[PDB]
RNA sequence: GAGGGAACCCACU
């Protein structure tokens, strides 16, 4: 739903990658190249960003109760 | 007391008997405030 | 059947309240008996 | 140009990515409700005769336009307001739209004019509106206006919201109408009988069915013999021939027997003729048809119009109903027994009933149809015992008093609600779970359910057929997705391409065909019909043709411009048997398939270009149907086509195995059905592993819907990090799996560390759950309402009082508001209120109703939401928020059939490791595999290294050689890996290398719904039934385990008598009673004033104590109440 | 320190 804090396998952050992975993939990167770039070497944080889906922006367009 | 309408996003005070109605906009459900009671979460 | 033996009344009006207490009996007894209609509660479900 | 096979691939999923934009998934249930709204219940209307009335006075009344409207809400004030699904699912509202209707009232007076009343616009009910239907208000918005109003984008629509609960209405499977089978019944005075369920078209009305039968050979000859509607007896056929108004023999063997030269057929007909020659009349034969009907009228006139109004109305009512239509029935007629002949001959063979082009599919539009007709003649027979009451004692009666409007709306609403299909006052006798409760537990749950097939077979029969995987299911039926137990093969989900045909009128086709050469039947001589193609129009043989070949190249030609002839509408050609069959009416599952012409495609590169620029070109899925390129083909036609599975069957050398293919596949991973095309290689996996995932992908927790805050569902279940495949399917992106993800990527290592992972279960990583790995959560709906049940009765939420209210449950009330409502946010416990009713007492002057959380379910308050219901009361729900967290006992399930509990939890310093310092999040028993033969998972983990190291999403669609074991071995060793996963794993526990190396990668794993704290139940005494006094049942009423016969059979093998005791008499119900020691019946024992007295016997002292379970008791008094004496004898 | 039954449907082994 948001990209989680740790990759779960190890535990190195990925939560202040999901934003700069989106970044690279909008600068034509490819999704090895900007997890390379990003030092995701690890398969395990590799799928953290690769296979993570960003349900908060798609929930963030409903009006709020509170 | 204080309930949320569901469309306008206002605060209305509600006594007991009184029909759950907004007085702006005249909608029908409506949600309570969140607790003002002290909750502890672990970081776990 | 007890006001209809108690003051006079007909052979076939005391034959018909025999048949239905011999069936409300029977129903009591029996409820999936073939043949006859069943005993039903009036929201349209059996009796057991 | 033609698309060569480098870009084929990319070319078929463009016209795939193009069918489901257009049509999406529930296209079949939307279809059907826009039917049946706009045609069907006009047609219903229409259909239904005028009233005509009289004392005198003579009033008709004549139903003549229907108006539905958008669906609105009124409240007790009664001011209209556009009615949202948001606000019918959170007041429990009914999402139903007003039906109106024009009547006209017209007074024939003796000497006086007619009178005429126009009462327009009448209300008659209210019609349940499925969810973006045409109706729906949701129609035509876009996304953003959809979450503007609270509603998810990717939400399906396709059901109904009945007092605010979601019904789906599953389709369920019928015998084809209008078509005649013949079969063989085994071991019955039948050798072969033909059947045709005759039902007329363009009408809801039920279906009569005539049974043209043969007697077997055990009788001087067989003989012919018809069972027809509404008659108690069989009547020989000959008879039947004579009344339909044919008394020679000469022309009944015309209608029968089309070539006089074949003299077997005559043989088989001698039999018939020989019975029957002493009728030699039609009013004989009407007489002989009379006199064996449901009530013989004692007048013989009385018989020849009983037998007339059988044998016209009744008998075959689509080939005709009206007068002097009686030639075309004789030639329907004379077909039937012509079949039957023809399989007594064993010149044909006999029909299957599990073929899958000999059933329709009733989906929400014929049975909502059937509902409606039912219900309108209910209403119309009310209106007509009122104005009959208000014109015989009276002159006048009020039309809109006249209408109760309770009778359709009320009546839809329970049989929505219900799902029993049919009256509330014949529900034992009306098929149950039509409608159902819409699953919502994942996506692929909604999707599934929204797709659903049901064979309306009982589930306690034992026999195999119906519940076999026919043929005929290919390409419509997905071959995986099936129930396990009872429900096996019975119930069955649609595949993804299948679309069930919504209905046409034959009326053009009829036109076309005939000014296209056909001649009528009642305009040829029957020596016309031996040589010629007998042509049927949805079952009704409406003439014959002589150049069958170009009259079916004509009606092809037609149907692909989408000219006269509609797409969905069916063509068959029996090339042996001669015949034509033309098929427009509704149930036909169909698929769309590529048209090949002379082993060439007729989709080129230029469609492929137009359909990669869908949004700008406006070229779309039916442009491609209207080009001729594509085109449906149900399950009959398919039996007649060449299909070839690729275009390599195409172009293929000088033995291409066929040179005669008249269509492509476009592609073969489209048969499998929602469930089942979330599998990564199901051609790698067991077949029955396959059906185990479909039917645990309906388990998996994810995020089900995009709007679950505003919803407030009794069960809902929210994984926190659900993610994508990084090995999907290609059909996989119209599932909406990449935007709504049940599972996570997991890093498994199949190994036997520990010994925890034994016979079906899996270590998981303490140190993942830790930051997150599958962790989610569960929320709990409480619903209550202030209800007035009589005007001194007043249930009302308040904040109780001990000293005031009575019969508290010993629990806090302090969490209670002084409305008696809880507040979010606030943490609940299995013991805690948090809604407070109280109910007044007709110095307690109220008693406690309060709602209760249930038992061991702690968790915190997630949202309280206070409206009104339908009838004004107040109506509070309470969403409760419970964050699960992976624990040992909950099921786990790869995409594969691999289910299983976890064992324990090591930490990630216990966890073998590799080289790199990876721990696997989840390790499996190599065990698991073997028997399972699930390769797929293999080749699932080792394509996700693959993808996780390359930085993509692995293709695993089922049939695709671009994709092999090698080639991901070669990729996987490209990237630093041994190339078949295998990795030097090291002992957590002590640092030693693993001598072997263990098979490990990332593999999508599932958590289920089933946690075992939603199982974990315990009883040491406690709540006990009313009647037999034995413990409750289930661990939501704190209720026992039953022992039951086979643990008693166990326990006498055991010969462990006192633990059967314990068990079967002091462990659920202990009795004591006292008995007469001379006539054995139960005595009154009035222990306090220690008085043992037994009537019927005078008996004060010969009194004895027995211990008994207290369900012995209760039989014995039931027994005497069956006038039966068990007397127990302590002697 | 514990006040409904019934029916149907889904699911689990
Ligand atoms: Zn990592
Ligand atoms: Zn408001
Ligand atoms: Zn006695």
């Amino acid at each position: 739903m948001i990209i989680p804090v740790r990759c779960f396998t190890c535990g190195k952050i990925v939560g202040n990658k999901w934003e700069a992975y989106l970044g690279l993939l909008q600068a034509e990167y490819t999704e090895g190249d900007a997890l390379d770039a990003l030092g995701l070497k690890r398969y395990c944080c590799r799928r953290m960003l690769l296979a993570h889906v960003d349900l908060i922006e798609k929930l963030l367009n409903y009006a709020p109760l509170e | 007391m204080i309930y949320i309408c569901g469309e306008c996003h206002t605060e209305n005070e509600i006594k007991s008997r009184d029909p759950i109605r907004c007085r702006e906009c005249g909608y029908r459900i409506m949600y309570k405030k969140r607790t003002k009671r002290l909750v502890v979460f672990d970081a776990r | 059947l007890r006001r209809n033996e108690q003051n006079g009344a007909a052979a076939h009006v005391i034959a018909e309240d025999v048949k239905l207490l011999q069936f409300h009996v029977a129903t009591m007894v029996d409820n999936e008996l073939p043949g006859l209609p069943r005993a039903m509660q009036k929201s349209g479900r059996p009796l057991k | 140009d033609e698309i060569t096979p480098d870009l084929w691939q990319e070319a078929c999923w463009i016209v795939i990515s193009s069918y489901f934009d257009e049509k999406g998934l529930v296209r079949q249930q939307l279809d059907s409700f826009d039917e049946f709204i706009q045609m069907s219940v006009q047609r219903i209307v229409e259909d239904a005769p005028p009233i005509d009335l009289q004392a005198p006075p003579r009033y008709l009344l004549k139903f003549e336009q229907i108006y539905l409207s958008k669906p609105t809400h009124w409240e007790r004030d009664g001011a209209p307001s556009p009615m949202m699904p948001n606000e019918a699912r959170l007041r429990n509202l009914t999402y139903s739209a007003p039906l109106y209707v024009d009547i006209t009232k017209t007074v024939i007076k003796e000497g006086e004019e007619q009178l005429q009343t126009q009462h327009q616009k009448t209300f008659i009910g209210k019609i349940p509106i499925m969810l973006r239907s045409t109706y729906c208000l949701l129609n035509g918005l876009t996304d953003r206006d959809l979450c503007e109003l609270n509603e998810c984008p990717l939400d399906p629509g396709g059901y109904f919201i009945i007092n605010g609960s979601e019904k789906v209405l599953i389709a369920q499977e019928k015998m084809a109408t209008n078509t005649v089978y013949v079969f063989a019944k085994k071991d019955s005075k039948y050798a072969y009988t033909g059947e045709c369920r005759s039902c007329l078209e363009n009408s809801s009305r039920p279906t009569s069915t005539i049974w043209v039968s043969m007697l077997a050979r055990g009788a001087i000859g067989q003989r012919i013999v018809a069972t027809l509607p509404y008659i108690k007896q069989e009547v020989p056929i000959i008879i039947v021939f004579r009344a339909l108004g044919f008394v020679s023999d000469r022309d009944i063997l015309e209608h029968i027997i089309y070539d006089f030269e074949d003299p077997e057929m005559m043989e088989m007909v001698k039999p018939s003729l020989d019975e029957a020659f002493v009728i030699q009349e039609q009013n004989v034969a009407l007489n002989f048809i009379g006199s064996r009907g449901a009530k013989p009228g004692v007048t013989k006139e009385k018989r020849i119009k009983y037998a007339k109004e059988v044998l016209q109305k009744e008998m075959l009512p689509h080939v005709g109903v009206s007068d002097f239509c009686e030639t075309k029935k004789a030639y329907f007629l004379g077909y039937m027994v012509h079949r039957l002949l023809l399989a007594a001959l064993g010149r044909r063979e006999l029909d299957d009933r599990d073929h899958y082009g000999n059933k329709r599919l009733d989906l929400a539009g014929p049975l909502l149809a059937f509902l409606f007709r039912g219900m309108f003649k209910n209403l119309l027979k009310e209106v007509r015992i009122y104005a009959q009451k208000f014109i015989d004692r009276g002159k006048d009666f009020n039309l809109e008093l006249a209408i109760k409007t309770r009778i359709i709306s009320d009546g839809l609403k329970y049989s929505l609600a219900t799902g029993n299909w049919g009256d509330q006052k014949k529900a034992h006798q009306a098929r149950a779970g039509v409608s159902q409760v819409l699953n919502r537990l994942t996506f692929a749950s909604t999707l599934s359910h929204l797709r659903r097939l049901n064979s309306p077979i009982g589930r306690d029969g034992k026999l195999a057929k119906p519940r076999q995987l026919h043929n005929t299911l290919w390409g419509m039926v997905c071959p995986a997705e099936t129930p396990e137990g009872h429900a096996v093969g019975l119930v069955k989900n649609l595949a993804l391409m299948a679309y069930i045909s919504v209905g046409s009128q034959p009326s053009p086709i009829l036109e076309f065909l005939e000014e296209w050469s056909m001649e009528n039947l009642e305009e040829i001589s029957p020596a016309a019909i031996a040589d010629a193609t007998k042509i049927f129009v949805n079952g009704c043989w409406v003439g014959i043709h002589k150049d069958p070949e170009q009259l079916m190249n004509t009606l092809r030609k037609l149907r692909r411009q989408m000219d006269i002839i509609v797409s969905e509408v069916s063509m068959i050609r029996d090339i042996r048997e001669r015949e034509i069959r033309i098929y427009t009416d509704a149930g036909r599952i169909c698929r769309p398939l590529l048209i090949v012409e002379k082993q060439k495609l007729l989709l080129k590169k230029r469609h492929i270009d137009q359909l990669k620029e869908r949004e700008y070109n406006n070229y779309s899925w039916q442009d491609l149907v209207a080009s001729g390129v594509v085109e449906y083909i149900d399950t009959l036609e398919e039996e007649t086509v060449m299909l070839a599975m690729t275009p390599d069957d195409l172009q293929e050398k000088e033995v291409a195995y066929c040179s005669t293919y008249t269509h492509c596949e476009i592609h073969p991973s489209m048969i499998l059905g929602v469930c089942a095309s979330i599998i990564p290689f199901p051609d790698h996996n067991q077949s029955p592993r396959n059906t185990y995932q479909s039917a645990m992908g309906k388990q998996a927790m994810g995020v089900y819907i995009t709007n679950f805050h505003v919803r407030m569902d009794t069960l809902a279940h929210v994984l926190y990090y659900p993610q994508k495949p990084l090995v999907t399917t290609r059909s996989m992106e119209y599932l909406r799996f990449r935007e709504l993800p049940a599972g996570i990527n997991s890093i498994v290592a199949i190994a036997s560390y520990t010994g925890y992972n034994q016979e079906d279960s899996v270590i998981m990583n303490r140190s993942a759950v830790d930051r997150g790995f599958f962790r989610s959560v569960f929320y709990r709906s409480y619903k209550e309402q202030e209800s007035k049940k009589g005007f001194d009765q007043e249930e009302v939420f308040e904040k109780p009082t001990r000293e005031t209210c009575q019969g508290m449950r010993h629990a806090i009330y302090d969490k209670l508001d002084d409305d008696g409502l809880i507040a979010p946010g606030v943490r609940v416990s299995g013991d805690d209120v948090i809604i407070g009713k109280t109910v007044t007492l007709p110095r307690y002057t109220k008693r406690d109703c309060s709602t209760f959380l249930r038992t061991s379910e702690t968790g915190i308050v997630d949202q309280v939401m206070v409206t009104l219901n339908q009838e004004g009361y107040k109506f509070c729900k309470i969403r409760v928020r419970s964050v699960r967290i992976p624990q040992i006992g909950d099921k786990f399930a790869s995409r594969h059939g691999q289910k299983g509990t976890c064992g324990i939890q090591y930490r990630q310093e216990d966890m073998p490791f590799t080289c790199e310092g990876i721990t696997p999040d989840i390790i499996i028993n190599p065990h698991a595999i073997p028997s399972r033969m699930t390769i797929g998972h293999l080749i699932e983990c080792l394509q996700g290294k693959v993808s996780a190291n390359k930085g993509e999403i692995g293709d695993a669609t089922p049939f695709n050689d671009a994709v092999n074991v090698q080639k991901i071995s070669n990729l996987l060793s490209d990237y630093g890996y041994h190339l078949r996963g295998n990795e030097v794993l090291y002992n957590g526990f002590t640092g030693r290398k693993i001598t072997s190396q263990i098979f490990i990668g990332p593999t999508y794993y599932q958590r289920l719904k089933h946690m075992v704290d939603d199982k974990i139940h315990s009883r040491a005494r406690g709540p006990i039934q009313i009647l037999n006094r034995q413990p409750m049942e289930g661990r939501s009423r704190d209720g026992g385990l039953r022992f039951g016969e086979m643990e008693r059979d166990c326990q006498i093998a055991h010969g462990a008598a006192q633990f059967l005791r314990e068990r079967l008499f002091e462990a659920s119900d202990p009795y004591q009673v006292h008995v007469c020691n001379l006539c054995g019946i139960m005595a009154i024992a009035n222990t306090r004033t220690h008085t043992y007295e037994c009537r019927g016997c005078r008996n004060k002292t010969q009194i004895s104590l027995v211990r008994m379970p207290y369900a012995c008791k209760l039989l014995f008094q039931e027994l005497m109440s069956m006038s039966i004496a068990p007397r127990m004898m302590s002697v």
